[PDB]
């Protein structure tokens, strides 16, 4: 869902160093000139290095550029919260439409709190759902920083990718982050196998909560 | 103070049409060219196409995606960029924005080296295809699988299905209840429909002092729910 | 004299 | 002074067990033959079984329908009739209701006749075999097809579909609004829910001047749900 | 779903004499006798006739039975508004278990006013709930006497018998009788014909409504 | 001398 491909996230606490890589190829960051962007919740982009490695006048030189073969790196020295931000890379196809290719965005976040671990809730389908003919487990993360998850579901112990709906994180009126996630069944599938589990993934560290139809 | 304003944007059956408008001020517009671009929920930044200045040519570039679909034009005579959407899929749903290829200019030693860029960025224009219509939400409780008692704290929820379009409001013992309650974000299906859920934690050695009920406005379709959640 | 670096360009 | 009463009816899951007890009073109830007898929605009485006074053999008869599976016994001890249901199924759901089996009695030129019939009976106790279980209403709106104008009157209405147990309370504008209501009692789904229709029917001239809500209040789930009709 | 056989209603003015039959087989009624009930809503059977032709002390020779081969009849004469209600037949299987068998009932109404059609009302699936993934069609009767009707769905013209679920007729409060009759669809089925009809059987006189997905 | 009409009875 991304032409060029950046990590997610990043988080380093302020004076550190940081960078963010951008992955392409042949026919867009190999063959062409890389820019990168710094966007802040509800304003537009502000270009913050172009031609693979150069910087607008008013960018500080924390920030640097660079491009090897098909991928582009931005690296920022002396971290200061006020860098906490969104960064993309972008560059254009030689093909012929010269389309703008981007990045999936990066999230840094300056670390201004000791990390949290996220609280999992799992409720598994209500009764009065299936007599609707319906399923649905609820999987509700809260409280966890920096804000960005990695959610993943089990039916019984092999993995499930359909059926699944997770909302991207948001910011919680305490500056941690929360996120949902919901896994569609059908009442025959809820009650087939043993047990479901919705597992998520921050900072390594992973989470997981398990629901039973037995009850 | 250079600005790009879109507007048109809006619901749409699938296989309808849209014609997005895009008009700008504090610069030259005849002079520069102009992207339109979209951002579906979730996905990543896409290039729709261009329209160069008339000075180059004024031809237009299309994405593999949308040529042949979409036509983009533009109005000097009143700084004013056009995108005319046809056959629109539920995959073309998405926030819709303008944005012009600007510069920045460095002077070599032998040559004057332009580095294009897009420079100025609309706020966007909600563009949704979707064969949904206004519909209240279906409230279902979401009780603790386990005997929740052994715990310090039990959670309940709202789990608060099919709606649409947003916003729902929820709230607890009619606002009575404030602490220890988290309302999620709404997750966007391909229905169209939204869901979200709605759970308060309260401490496990006290279920059964009172009662919690939730209270589910949804303006948009006139509809109000107060569901008693138990357990 | 002039170099341009960008998409549709020169 | 006669009279029969029984209990122990209830929802039960298919498979399950349960024991109806008929408790007699205003005669001699050894003396008597008594049999169980039930009639489904919408079906005609059936014969379940019988059982015969301790001076007939005190035996048992059953309806091919439910040998092997329904034991009747008496205890007239305490004028009391058992019937205990195991390996219940949904076409098992039924009023349950005892009944003795009385007579008329003529007295002919050389012999005496003994007519017989089911003579005392009970009120019943209803026994409902269903998977379903407790379940608020879905609410839909029920518009009028045709743009109404045409007609003198217009009819509005609520759909209040799915839901269990009953009953479901129906009122609009909050109960200001009772000349022109209809509320039509709930039809027995398979499913073992219910759902009923409320219209009311206002001026076709008149549709605009104000609002028809429609608010249904279901106790046994808590669930209160108001929704606004249009067009 | 009855053992024995009778027609469902029955009307007269009163006055006027009246029949209702019963029929059965030569396991039943032709090999034993017949017992005739009446009964008011909200109380038990009373004993109307037994030994096929017999009358209860108190029971008014109004009434009468007869039974011939596996078919027994009950006829009123002089009808009174005091004798609409419900009256059925009854006798026992000649098998081993010696079953004690009724007939459905026949609903006798003396009309008490004037004969009112019926008022019908369809509406077609709301569009909320056809985005829930269902679709009913409502079919609404109302005000009609006697209180008895058929109702028959059509899909096109072909008729339907799928997915309908009908009231028995109900009491209102000014003495006339209502009833509703829902069609269960897949939100598909709706839109995949020209219309759907619901029509309304009353004293030989058929009301028809219809309903297209066009609007 | 007694006549029974009914299901179960002699």
């Amino acid at each position: 869902q991304s032409v060029l491909t950046q990590p997610p996230s990043v988080s380093a606490a302020p004076g550190q160093k940081v960078t963010i890589s951008c992955s392409g190829s042949s026919s867009n960051i190999g063959n062409n000139y890389v820019l990168w962007y710094q966007q802040f919740p509800g304003t537009a982009p502000k270009l913050l290095i172009y031609g693979n490695n150069k910087r607008p006048s008013g960018i500080p030189d924390r920030f640097s550029g660079s491009k090897s073969g098909t991928s582009a790196t931005l690296g920022i020295t002396g971290l200061q919260t006020g860098d906490e931000a969104d960064y993309f890379c972008a560059t254009w196809d030689s093909g012929l439409s010269a389309d703008w290719v981007f990045g999936g965005g990066t999230k840094l976040t300056v670390l201004s709190q000791p990390k949290a671990a996220p609280s999992v809730t799992l409720f598994p389908p209500s009764s009065e759902e299936l007599q609707a003919n319906k399923a649905t487990l609820v999987c509700l993360i809260s409280d966890f920083y920096p804000g960005a998850v990695t959610v993943a579901w089990k039916a019984d112990s092999s993995p499930v990718k359909a059926g699944v709906e997770t909302t991207t994180p948001s910011k919680q009126s305490n500056n941690k982050y929360a996120a949902s996630s919901y896994l569609s069944l059908t009442p025959e599938q809820w009650k087939s196998h043993r047990s479901y589990s919705c597992q998520v993934t921050h900072e390594g560290s992973t989470v997981e909560k398990t629901v039973a139809p037995t009850e | 103070e250079v600005q790009l304003v879109e507007s048109g944007g809006g619901l749409v059956k699938p296989g309808g049409s849209l014609r997005l408008t895009c008009v700008a001020s504090g610069f030259t517009f005849s002079d520069v060219w102009l992207n339109w671009v979209r951002q579906a929920p979730g996905k990543g930044l896409e290039w729709v196409g261009r329209i160069k200045s008339r000075t180059d040519g004024g031809t237009t570039d299309y994405a593999a995606s949308v040529k042949g679909r979409f036509t983009i034009s533009r109005d000097d005579s009143k700084n004013t960029l056009y995108l005319q959407m046809n056959s629109l899929k539920t995959e073309d749903t998405a926030v819709y924005s303008c944005t012009t290829d600007g510069f920045i200019m460095i002077r070599g030693v032998s040559e004057d080296y332009y580095y294009y860029y897009m420079d100025v960025w609309g706020k966007g224009t909600t563009v949704t295809v979707s064969s949904a219509s206004t519909k209240g939400p279906s409230v279902f409780p979401l009780a603790p699988c386990s005997r929740s008692t052994s715990g310090g704290t039990a959670a309940l929820g709202c789990l608060v299905k099919d709606y649409f379009p947003e916003p729902v409001t929820v709230s607890w013992n009619s606002g009575a209840l404030t602490s220890g309650v988290h309302t999620f974000p709404a997750v966007l299906q391909s229905s169209g429909l939204y869901s979200l859920s709605s759970v308060v934690t309260v401490p496990s050695s006290s279920l059964g002092t009172q009662t919690y009920t939730c209270n589910v406005n949804h303006k948009p379709s006139n509809t109000k729910v107060d569901k008693r959640v138990e357990l | 004299k002039r170099i341009h670096i960008g998409p549709g360009r020169a």
